[PDB]
């Protein structure tokens, strides 16, 4: 849709003089405006999906940490010591990338 | 991280204004013409593929004798300090190995024993003492509270080594200091060169005059002037030498290069037939392959060291049609030189043609 | 994370330097579009007949003295078919510019029906005149809408006749696609289609006031098209200030300016008077 | 030409185009983004703080597995809040970018229309087309992710 809009804009820019004189400044601007609206209604989905990607990349590690720590409580008998918890958080941050 | 890995959007970025309209291609960014000798009187070429002759250990010494006074003092001090330290370590090791450190500790625990019959060096019991003993042997103070006994010959060997090394270092450092004292007037060069060289008219013929002067009070004995033109020339048989140096005579009533330089002087070369600059006109002296070198040589009477001062002029520096204002004007009862008017030039009227053409129709 | 900061900051610097171009563009503005609230709205019947001469036309559309007029006026009478003769001193810059006050009108303008051309909203004024291209200018999309998107009476009444009126394209009436057009191409017959489209646009609006220029070909087929146009466009009294590389404005010249070089002298007139006044320009070619 | 003018403008950021771009989608769509960003980062700090408190408070009393239910509840509620704020921030950033792009393009096209003939004739056509293609692409698909990553 961007290429279509660019072709229309070049067509309304190259032949500019007759357009300005013939009182057709707005007649060949509305077509580009409509194509631009089409472009945004096509780009909204791209923005949605990229935001979803950012969200997942930021959120999956914290959920993994939550599950891996809550699991120990019920799974195991004894209390958890920092020398393992913090090592494991550093390991998760190493593994994410 | 991975900025533009996706690489689809290209091949249709339209031409910029400077691209299509052709305003960018107006570069006008030519590199300057390569000089042969700089304005600062320093030749600047680039010799390459010279077979390296290695180095010699003599080069370190040659550098050592020629150093700034702010480095001679530092190397002086460092050499002496390092020598004292090295031999201090040797003396401390000798004391350790012979069993003198232990002996002194045991007989100073009950210090009433007071036994020092069998020790390599008396009263050396720690490393501080070894350092002080090495200081007293290298500098030859010799207080005598830490003697050298006749007990262990390794100590005598180290003593001989230390005396000889101290003598070597002392002799070398005195030699360096004396050499730097002998070269005490040898500072720098103070020959002043005019900045622009005019091409005036004098006695009906053109010239090529510049100005040269002194700053040092010491006279210059048997001064000599050489002037050369550097250009690429081709023989009729067609051999091209990229940089040919051709010598141009200097005007002098007895045809000699000897200049007597106390007050500033004007050095003229007259444009005759064989002159390289016979066929150059003022309108040609805008873009031209032309570099004129000037070399003045002599001996400063104080030091008696030969000095050579060079300079070079190109087409931009030459001021066709000017002359030099008189720097010298009499004071109340003594000649005077206003050195602020040294390189100042005045403008006068001279023919615009070349001497190539200025003597084919002389009555002009 | 101590590396992402510098890298992303430099990238953002480059991109902001990119948006700076748009920020620069939005600042500039010119060519004021407004209406001076003319009395009675200057009804369309008034700026649809004849024309009015500009008193002391001193157009300053440059930094140097324009060759078109150096305090030089003109005599544009009702039906004063005009012409242009010369190469540089005579041009269509002032004519086209001041046709609808397009390029820097300074000292007066055309007071048609008592109301000036300048004191009119840009829209109506640009839609109440005409001009010729002197170059084929095509477009994309079907030829149905090119003439006008609301020409319901003429286009319906003349389905293929409106295009045919200036020049009868027979297979346009029965084409592969109903009023289909070849985008940005087909310039050969488009040379005449330019005249046909301009005539249609200015005829449905019933304007008839134009300023032509620089016929590129002037071929025999173009001559027949010109004859048809004269039957249609130049049949009305209001005629254009024709210009061309070859001097063919003297067939029905009435009131023009002889501008061989430097300035323009408003002296062109009927055949004998044109030859006497503009003998140099008519004898150059 | 640098002239110590474009030189300084190269050594430092524009800082005024950036502010205009940031405040182009409105003013309540900006402080929302900063608010959500800061809250999410503070929460992500606080969850680690709480994890440290839980880990250190019961390091010694290994036989005594008491007070093992309050800590887990705190950790889980903090994790939920962090996940929600993460979900919020990306959507806010992309909404701001979308609105800013829309407004910029519409204003550019609505101000290019009222352009004098001297502007079009003097200015080469290639420059205008490059401005639309390059600036539209950069301001639509490139600035939001860069800004989000930087922040
Ligand atoms: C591992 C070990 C670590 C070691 C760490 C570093 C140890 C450093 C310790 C000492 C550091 C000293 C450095 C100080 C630098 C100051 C130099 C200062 O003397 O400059 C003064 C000049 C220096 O001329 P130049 O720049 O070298 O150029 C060379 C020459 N002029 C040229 O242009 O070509 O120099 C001169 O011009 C000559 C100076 C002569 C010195 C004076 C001696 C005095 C004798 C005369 C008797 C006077 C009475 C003195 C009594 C004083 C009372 C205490
Ligand atoms: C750069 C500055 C040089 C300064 C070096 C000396 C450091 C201080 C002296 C010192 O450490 O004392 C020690 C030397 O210990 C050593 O042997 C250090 C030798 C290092 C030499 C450094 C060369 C560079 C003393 O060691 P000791 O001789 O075994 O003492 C005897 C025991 N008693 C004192 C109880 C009798
Ligand atoms: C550069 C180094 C110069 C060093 C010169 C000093 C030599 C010490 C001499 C010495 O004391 O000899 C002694 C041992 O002491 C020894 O062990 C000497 C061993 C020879 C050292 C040669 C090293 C090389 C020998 O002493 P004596 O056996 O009792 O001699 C009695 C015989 N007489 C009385 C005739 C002399
Ligand atoms: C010359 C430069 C000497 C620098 C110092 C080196 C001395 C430290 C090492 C000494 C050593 O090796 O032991 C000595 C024997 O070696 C030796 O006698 C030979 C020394 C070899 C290194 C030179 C014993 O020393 P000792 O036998 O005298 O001690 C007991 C007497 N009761
Ligand atoms: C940064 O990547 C990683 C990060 C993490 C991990 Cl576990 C692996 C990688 C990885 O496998 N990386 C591939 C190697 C790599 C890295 C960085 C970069 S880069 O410097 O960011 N980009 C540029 O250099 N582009 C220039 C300019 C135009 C084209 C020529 C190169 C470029 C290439
Ligand atoms: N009064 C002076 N004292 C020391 N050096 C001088 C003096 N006048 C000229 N020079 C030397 O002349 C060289 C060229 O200087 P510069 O081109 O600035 O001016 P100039 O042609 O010498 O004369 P002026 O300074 O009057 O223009 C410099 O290297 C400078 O050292
Ligand atoms: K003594």
């Amino acid at each position: 849709y961007s290429t279509e809009r660019l072709k229309k804009t070049n067509e309304i820019l190259k032949g500019i003089k007759l357009l300005k004189l013939y009182a057709w400044e707005h007649i060949f601007c509305k077509s580009v405006e409509e194509t631009r609206m089409k472009e945004l209604s096509s780009l909204k989905t791209f923005a949605l999906y990229t935001s979803l990607s950012i969200f997942m990349n930021a959120a999956i590690p914290i959920a993994a940490v939550l599950a891996t720590f809550v699991t120990h409580a019920y799974a195991s008998g004894n209390n958890l010591k920092p020398a393992e918890a913090f090592a494991s958080l550093s390991l998760f941050h190493i593994l994410v990338t | 991280m991975l900025a533009r890995k996706s690489i689809i959007p290209e091949e249709y970025v339209l031409a910029r204004i400077a691209a299509e309209n052709l305003r960018k291609p107006r570069i006008r960014d030519r590199l300057p013409k390569a000089r042969f000798i700089a304005k600062s009187g320093a030749c600047n070429l680039a010799h390459k593929n010279i077979r390296e002759q290695g180095r010699f250990l003599q080069d370190i010494f040659t550098t050592l004798v020629d150093l700034k006074w702010r480095h001679t003092l530092v190397i002086f001090t460092m050499s002496f300090l390092c020598s004292w330290l090295l031999f201090a370590i040797m003396w401390w090791l000798v004391a350790f190995a012979h069993g003198d450190i232990y002996a002194y500790m045991e007989k100073g625990i009950t210090e009433k024993s007071g036994l020092e019959s069998a020790v390599c060096v008396t009263n050396v019991r720690s490393f501080t003492s070894a350092f002080l003993f090495s200081i007293e042997v290298q500098v030859t103070i010799g207080f005598g509270g830490r003697m050298m006994t006749e007990e262990c010959p390794l100590a005598i060997t180290v003593l001989i080594l230390q005396n000889i090394v101290g003598l070597i270092i002392n002799a070398v450092m005195l030699g360096c200091i004396f050499m730097k004292t002998a070269q005490a007037h040898r500072r720098a060069e103070t020959l002043i060169f005019s900045r622009h060289a005019v091409i005036a008219v004098r006695n009906g013929k053109l010239c090529f005059m510049f100005r040269v002067g002194d700053l040092r009070k010491s006279m210059i004995i048997s001064a000599s002037v050489r002037i050369q033109v550097v250009k690429k020339t081709t023989t009729p048989e067609g051999e091209v030498v990229p940089i040919h140096q051709q010598d141009i005579p200097v005007d002098n009533p007895i045809e000699s290069n000897n200049i007597f330089l106390v007050a500033p002087l004007i050095i003229c070369h007259v444009i005759d037939k064989r002159s390289p600059l016979y066929d150059i006109s003022a309108t040609d002296l805008v873009n031209q392959d032309l570099e004129v070198i000037v070399i003045l040589e002599g001996v400063v009477e104080t030091t008696g060291i030969t000095t050579q001062a060079r300079t070079s002029y190109i087409a931009e520096e030459i001021q066709w049609g000017h002359r030099f204002v008189s720097i010298v004007t009499e004071e109340e009862g003594v000649y005077s030189v206003d050195y602020s008017k040294f390189g100042n030039t005045v403008r006068v009227a001279a023919p615009r043609c070349s001497a190539r053409e200025l003597d084919e129709k002389p009555s002009i | 994370y101590l590396n992402w900061v510098v890298r992303n900051l430099a990238d953002l610097e480059v991109q902001m330097g990119a948006v700076k171009k748009v920020n620069s563009f939005l600042t500039m503005e010119s060519e004021n579009y407004e209406g001076t609230m003319d009395p009675s709205q200057v009804p369309e019947h008034w700026p649809q007949e004849g024309e009015i001469k500009i008193h002391d036309l001193c157009v300053r559309y440059e930094n140097n003295l324009k060759p078109v007029l150096k305090h030089v006026k003109a005599y544009i009478k009702p039906g004063q078919k005009v012409g242009i003769c010369g190469r540089t001193g005579s041009g269509k810059s002032s004519l086209s510019l001041a046709f609808f006050r397009m390029v820097d009108i300074f000292d007066g303008k055309i007071v048609i029906d008592g109301i000036d051309i300048s004191k009119l909203p840009l829209h109506t004024l640009r839609s109440r005149l005409s001009i010729i291209l002197q170059d084929p200018i095509l477009f994309s999309g079907s030829i149905r809408f090119n003439l006008d998107p609301e020409c319901k009476c003429t286009d319906d009444r003349l389905w293929e006749a409106l295009e045919i009126a200036q020049l009868k394209n027979m297979v346009k009436s029965l084409p592969g696609g109903l009023d289909a057009t070849v985008t940005e191409g087909g310039e050969n017959f488009s040379v005449g289609q330019r005249q046909l489209f301009c005539l249609a646009r200015a005829f449905v609006r019933k304007s008839s006031i134009l300023i032509m220029d620089e016929a590129t070909a002037s071929i025999d087929m173009a001559t027949e098209n010109i004859l048809q146009k004269v039957v249609m466009t130049a049949f009305a009294d209001r005629t254009v200030v024709t210009i061309a590389h070859r001097v063919h404005t003297i067939l029905t010249a009435d009131l023009v300016i002889v501008m061989k070089r430097g300035n323009i002298l408003e002296y062109d007139t009927p055949e004998s008077l044109l030859a006497q006044e503009d003998g140099v320009f008519a004898s150059f070619v | 030409d640098n002239m110590s003018t474009v030189m300084r403008l190269r050594t430092k950021m524009p800082w005024k185009t950036c502010w205009w771009y940031l405040t182009s989608g409105g003013f309540f769509l900006l402080f929302l983004m900063i608010f959500s960003k800061l809250l999410k980062h503070s929460v992500i700090v606080a969850i680690d703080y709480w994890l440290a408190t839980w880990t250190s408070e019961y390091s010694i009393n290994d036989p005594g597995k008491a007070d093992q239910t309050f800590y887990v509840a705190g950790f889980s509620i903090l994790c939920g809040a962090g996940i929600f704020l993460c979900l919020v921030t990306s959507l806010t950033v992309e909404w701001m970018g979308l609105t800013a792009a829309k407004n910029l393009h519409h204003n550019l096209l609505n101000k290019i229309i009222l352009g004098p003939i001297r502007f079009f004739d003097t200015t080469p056509l290639g420059l205008i087309l490059n401005r639309f293609s390059a600036d539209t692409n950069i301001i639509d698909q490139h600035i939001p992710p860069t800004l989000e990553s930087l922040t």
